[PDB]
């Protein structure tokens, strides 16, 4: 009765989504079999034998990832028809993915999203889970967002997306594909968070003690950070905030939708029963520049609106008097036209323990999405490096070549410059 | 002997409300099941006021439970008093309202109202004689701010000359759970004006302050702050209930308190509130409880009294307790600090006298206060509202639901009329 | 004298329970109101030669 | 002393009449083998009203089980109930009627009728005073709705005096599970208006919501409808059965509820319908049996009265209860609510109490109403059976029966003049 | 406990129509001896041997003792002080043991008192009523077993203090429409106000008119 | 409705002249009776007796009942309140079988009440009128069937302040010459409301001349 389907499209979509229902099996009762040995309906049905099949949908074009997991630990929970593989990936490739692959490839997803959703009595929205950078979560997902937008309006999309990092980067056109799938995520998503693979090898380095970290040990920290996100959709708490409440609480006007996520207690078996931490410490990690997840600092910018999410044994009473000390302080600024600032949610469930994983398991966490103005410059840097590229004309008959027109370059550009003037203009007297 | 009926709303009213009908089983004797066991032929006799007889014997409480999730509706059945309430009474939404006042009031608010009502109805026609209403809610999100003031604007429609009273929890003024928050408290206290005959301003971190200070608590639940509320909302309906010297019903207590129809905003209190190894050693005398029930700290409204003037004051006394140390105690208030009374009317203290005390207590007293100190709320919501309206922060989410610019800038103007007319006072 | 307690070691917490089920321990044995215990006062109560 | 002779018709009717002969003998005490093992007396006082006496207190049921196809009462006989049954009442065919009113009116249903009336002449004369008789069935299907309308105009021309009620299943307004059913419910309704004196329309989906909102039933068979079909089929001929202060038998409901002889088309409903959760919670009095009657809800067919006017109105009560407290609702009905009762006639309720309430109850009652409303069931079946007469859409099953195209159009006639005689007392 | 003194003194005013006396009372009586006119009808009630169950036995409650107790502004049951005015009727009820002899020496000791005014108009001012039954105690009250006592009942000008102190309380309550909203919204208009006030200005200056010597 | 009782009173003024009674009131004698001035005549209609087709089976009323119905603030068909202005002259005309004795007797407690003020000039101040006939009963009328039916006419002082706000009410349409141009542009001096101005305000010194 509170229902989300979760889409994973690309590799990092599907990498980032096994993470995701590892975490979603083991703190339910869940066996990755789907046997178990408000709570559980919203994200697994149930068959009447006792299992337990996922509300979720793994779209790639190569078939490498997905079809890795047809054959692992986890074959039997998810279903065989919900795992969608194609022949050609799209080559880094926006063009690819939004013309001539994606087009022959959307009439099964929509068509599996819509035999999901028959199934659902409440839907309360879709998680998108892609990449910018790539050509599958750039090209394929964007599309789909409009067209499950065209038949189904008003329910929340939130995304969840790997913006490119500022000085890392796994690619060369990953300014493209950053550039012009921003057109139709402004238009079509509700609000997006966003997090940067640098920061995250920044916090398994820093925070936890970690040096060479894997793709799996960034996906942990972005799985809890989703659990935590709905976490109370699915468990009792004291202040229970839905997928459709962060959508009214942090994005002031419907173009500007980026906040930040940031975990607060990340740390080791060795290290974290040695201190205490319940709810100053955390809540005051969390407004920090270290543990910020996207490489812009928020001294930078000014804060908009923060939502607070809070996990396990909490009072609500040492919330506010946490909430005393970030509001006092004066490094910490907010834009005058919000004087309230914060929403908070408390939940009754501590987070789970990972085998396998690096997080210890603590009573107690709290997941910050704070939408601010600092983001702008990675826009601003983002789109200096696609005009450093765009006049020479590199690596463009690619996608004139694959059904498109030369000018869409020039709409992309002049839309986030308009994107960039809004920044500007929010952030004034 | 007349009876009245309580409304729920939203998250705020579910809690509060839950709290509220296990303090009063507690104190008329009714178990979690539901069957009388207690032992004073007091305790039954007033109990068609808030429960009607089933039959075998067990008592249902006259409540309606709404909400547009239903999350909280099975959270709330889980309860130790969950059992209590009636099935047919829990009338919930398959999707939420997510803190917005324009899809709580117009879009998803609006179509559920129709059963709200039909459960009102049909309860009240089998009522014998329907004194007055009662709400809880809260007037920072989508659902109590919203549906609750549409259930409040067409139950006013159907039955004008009913009581109504409203047991708001107004937004707190240094914590905000919400940054639309003055986007719904304008638009809900905009329509409370016009609708309500009694309402009362509770806020959180005043009863924070009021737990911390005077239980001795550093670390209070939700459940001790919804039994501090109750604990008012059971002290005004004590003479409907139980004998008293000096009866006065909700009706009487409005007369006595508002002067002008749009005047029925009050700021609640407890008189015997100390910690528990302090009440053994504490005499509870008629003095004890004056002197702390009048303190500027005794209130559940973040607004000092000092800082204004009294209008009216109401006192509702419970326990075995002489008449002459009451009435001399609120004269000598009245007396010596009167440059915080208007002396436009000289009695601003209305006495009330009951003879059962709250389970535990020996003696009691319940505070209601009319106070020109209420502008301070509004004026900081005003100055919110206007500082985030300039920019039409947030507006599309509201102006995309059925709405216009004209609606919040007719409500920004009815709240500065309030708080003009206010100041006019002091 | 507390009947819950939410900083001790249990695991569960519930935290719309109360902390005091009632506010004092103080209670008369038994209620009556003052007219009728000051009307049930009326049930209360040779030489040598004759 | 008065009798009534039961009959059946079809899969339908042989269902349901096995239920109904469950809970009568559940009622009046009488084991699966037929002999009696009751508690009380009045239980075997009026036992001939519905049982014929065998050798050594042993009782079988006065019904006859009719059918054009001999695999619907196999399942009837080796049901729970099915021994207590007269074998030779068993009447059964070689070929079914196939969903085919002429079939089973004209060709196959003929050339069974002289048995059927020959079993109901050998059932009959063992009557010292016959009251009359009584059919269930469905006018959806071939055999229930030919084989019923036949028999009914067999046993009306030889029996002209006596009661004839049906408890007809009449079809599907949202979702029908025939498809040629316009055809014989067009066929069946024109026969039933010129031969039956009382005739009750049960709709399945009205049952479904029922069983769904009020008795919270997620899966229901067919026997958790005919449970329901037959309560208020049998709290009909309650006080033919048992004393009570106020009678009614079937000649008293008839004569104050058909003021018209075409208007005998009645809704039934039953009043205490409680789910298993919410039965403790709700008590049992009369005004709580009379809100629930005149609900829109607990209607067992898909008419709604907000859409007509109550014609006339019957209430048959059972147990032990208070003349007022079942006058002044009567009253407060018809005061209450004024716009949806004709105003030339100005008592539109009839009342009875019988004293022995059902099994396992304090309390029940049952509804019985004519409304004008019953209308926009004949409109539909009117308009779905032109949308097919036009172009002819399964004539073909039908003409080679030797039935013509003026059977069809004068049944559509006769349809047209019933809905302008409700419409023109409306 | 106060209700314990109404009724005693409402008893006292009743006594001489059940129990034998010197002098009895009717209960028309008081109207044609206490009011000088229709609009002056307020007189005041007071009850003398009002003294506790343990101090009771240590003091010698004659007549005489008893009489002066009723005119002393201290004992009075109004909050207003007979020095304000002048007194224009007087009715005295006693009770119990009391010879007529000795009321008649207590009420000629009243007369020589020139902190106590009769008005001019009024040169008698007294009147007697003897009843012989004493006042019944209750169990578990408050007042003791009394061999005799008296109840007042005297008219005088000095209560128009009091209604210049409610109708001043009036003015500064109506001055700008307080509560009016609930007294003309069921079935009322607006003038009824002024009509009382009217009225009640008439009383004040006909008690000033009165008190003229 | 709203018309029918005014034809009531219409019928009641000319009930003395079309049958007996005890005491006749002709057309021309209240023309004296009432108007004291020679501008001051706008008197004030009162029916006192009124109920509905129901209320009659229970109560009689009688004629002190119906003359202090008379001077009852909620029966005057002028929305002035009358305690602002001092009574000049009256006329009451009874209807019906009444006594004389008792219209006295009413007379005496009229005048001995406060809430009635009446001019120094005037001692005498009413004019009493007893027809021996009751109103009849209409078709499809609301009234009752009243056997003894008052009707009242009477000029009062309290009528000053009714069209004292007629005047501001003129005054705040002629301080910018609102809706005139359909009054001028017919034939009318556009000074003309002046020269009536002057004469209300004459108007009202006259009726502040006589509150004195
Ligand atoms: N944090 C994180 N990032 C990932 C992961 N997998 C891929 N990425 C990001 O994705 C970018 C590479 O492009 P992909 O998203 O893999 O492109 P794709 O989905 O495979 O689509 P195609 O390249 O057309 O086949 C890198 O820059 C990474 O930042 C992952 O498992 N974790
Ligand atoms: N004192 C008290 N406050 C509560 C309780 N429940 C919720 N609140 C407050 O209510 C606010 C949130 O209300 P909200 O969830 O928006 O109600 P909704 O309209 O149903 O969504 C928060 O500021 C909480 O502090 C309670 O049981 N007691
Ligand atoms: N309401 C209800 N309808 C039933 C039941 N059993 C059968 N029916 C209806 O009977 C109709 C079909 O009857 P059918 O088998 O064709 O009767 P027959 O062929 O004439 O014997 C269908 O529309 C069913 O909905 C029952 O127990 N309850
Ligand atoms: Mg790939």
């Amino acid at each position: 009765m509170r229902e989300c389907i979760s889409i994973h499209v690309g590799q990092a979509g599907v990498q980032i989504g096994n993470a995701c229902w590892e975490l979603y099996c083991l703190e339910h009762g869940i066996q990755p079999d789907g046997q178990m040995p408000d709570s559980f309906n919203t994200f697994f049905s149930e068959t009447g034998a006792g299992k337990h099949v996922p509300r979720a949908v793994f779209v790639d074009l190569e078939p490498t990832v997905v079809d890795e997991v047809r054959t692992g630990t986890y074959r039997q929970l998810f279903h065989p028809e919900q795992l969608i593989t194609g022949k050609e990936d799209a080559a880094n490739n926006y063009a690819r993915g939004h013309y001539t692959i994606g087009k022959e490839i959307v009439d099964l997803v929509l068509d599996r999203i819509r035999k999901l959703a028959d199934l659902c009595t409440g839907l309360q929205g879709f998680l998108i889970f892609h990449s910018f950078g790539g050509g599958t979560g750039s090209g394929f997902a964007s599309l789909l967002m409009e067209r499950l937008s065209v038949d189904y309006g008003k329910k929340s999309k939130l995304e969840f997306a790997i913006y490119p990092a500022p000085q890392v980067s796994t690619a060369v056109v990953e300014p493209y594909n950053s550039i012009l799938t921003t057109h139709t995520t402004l238009e079509h998503s509700d609000c997006a968070f966003m997090v940067d693979n640098e920061a995250i090898y920044d916090i398994c380095r820093r925070n936890l003690d970690i040096e060479r970290p894997t793709y799996t040990n960034l996906n942990r920290l972005i799985g809890q950070i989703v659990s935590s996100i709905t976490a109370s959709l699915r468990f009792d708490g004291a202040l229970n905030v839905d997928l459709t409440e962060f959508q009214t609480n942090l994005v002031p006007y419907p173009r500007i939708h980026f906040p930040l996520a940031t975990y607060a207690p990340v740390i080791s078996a060795e290290k974290a029963y040695h201190e205490q931490l319940s709810v100053a410490e955390i809540t005051n990690a969390c407004f920090e520049p270290a543990n910020q997840m996207v490489k812009c600092d928020p001294r930078h910018g000014k804060y908009m609106a923060c939502c607070m999410l809070y996990r396990g044994d909490v009072v609500p009473k040492d919330v506010n008097a946490a909430i005393a000390t970030i509001k006092t302080k004066r490094t910490i600024q907010f834009v005058d036209w919000c004087p309230t600032g914060f929403k908070v949610g408390i939940n009754y469930q501590p987070p789970t323990v990972v085998p396998g994983g690096d997080l210890a398991k603590v009573q107690r966490a709290v997941c910050m999405l704070s939408n601010t103005t600092a983001i702008a410059e990675a826009w601003a840097r983002l789109d200096h490096k696609l005009d450093l590229m765009y006049a020479k004309r590199a690596f463009v008959h690619w996608y004139v070549g694959e059904g498109m027109e030369e000018g869409e370059f020039s709409e992309a550009r002049e839309d986030l410059a308009a994107l960039e003037k809004d920044y500007e203009e929010v952030g004034v007297d | 002997m007349r009876e009245i009926v309580h409304l729920q709303a939203g998250q705020c009213g579910n809690q509060i409300g839950a709290k509220f009908w296990e303090v009063i089983s507690d104190e008329h004797g009714i178990d979690p099941t539901g069957t009388y066991h207690g032992d004073s032929d007091l305790q039954l006799e007033r109990i068609n006021v808030y429960y009607n007889e089933a039959t075998g014997g067990k008592y249902v409480p006259r409540a309606v439970l709404v909400d547009l999730e239903p999350g909280t509706m099975d959270s709330v059945r889980s309860g130790p008093f969950g059992q209590i309430f009636r099935p047919d009474n829990f009338v919930f939404g398959q999707s939420g309202a997510g803190n917005n006042w324009a899809k709580g009031h117009y879009t998803e608010g609006a179509e559920l109202v129709d059963s709200v009502l039909d459960v009102v109805r049909k309860e009240a026609e089998s009522c014998d004689c329907l004194q007055g209403f009662q709400l809880t809610h809260s007037l920072g999100g989508g659902t109590g701010s919203g549906m609750g003031t549409l259930l409040i604007s067409k139950i006013r429609e159907e039955y004008p000359d009913r009581i109504m009273n409203t047991f708001s929890v107004v937004p707190s003024p240094k914590v905000s759970d919400t940054v639309v928050e003055p986007y719904n408290a304008t638009l809900s206290v905009h329509q409370l004006v016009e609708n309500t005959d009694e309402t009362y301003c509770i806020d959180n971190e005043a009863l924070y302050d009021i737990c911390f200070r005077t239980l001795k608590l550093t670390t209070p639940t939700y459940g001790d702050l919804n039994h501090l509320v109750s604990a008012t909302m059971s002290g005004v309906t004590t003479c409907l209930r139980f004998p008293g010297q000096l009866n006065a019903d909700l009706r009487k207590l409005a007369v006595n308190m508002v002067p002008f129809p749009r005047l029925h905003f009050f700021m609640p209190g407890f008189a015997p509130l100390t910690s528990r190894g302090s009440q053994q050693y504490r005499a509870l005398t008629v003095p004890e409880l004056t002197q702390q029930m009048f303190d500027a700290k005794n209130m559940m409204a973040a607004c000092d009294p000092r800082h204004g003037r009294y209008l009216t004051v109401a006192a509702v006394f419970r326990g075995r307790m002489s008449m002459k140390e009451v009435d001399e105690q609120m004269l000598n208030v009245q007396n010596k600090n009167s440059s915080y009374f208007v002396e436009w009317i000289p009695n601003n203290v209305k006495t009330a006298v009951c003879d059962i005390p709250p389970r535990g207590l020996k003696m009691s007293a319940t505070f209601i206060g009319n106070s020109t100190a209420i502008q301070e709320l509004f004026k900081r919501i005003s100055e919110q509202f206007t500082a985030m309206f300039r920019r039409k922060a947030f507006l599309h989410w509201y102006t995309g639901e059925g709405m216009d610019e004209m609606e919040f800038t007719e409500a920004e103007s009815n709240m500065n009329d309030l708080v003009s007319e206010y100041q006019q006072y002091q | 004298p507390k009947d819950y307690d939410i900083e001790g070691p249990e695991e569960v917490k519930k935290l719309c329970n109360s902390t005091y089920r009632r506010l004092g321990t103080s209670e008369p044995p038994v209620w009556i109101s003052e007219t009728r215990e000051k009307m049930a006062q009326v049930c209360l109560n040779k030489a040598l030669l004759n």
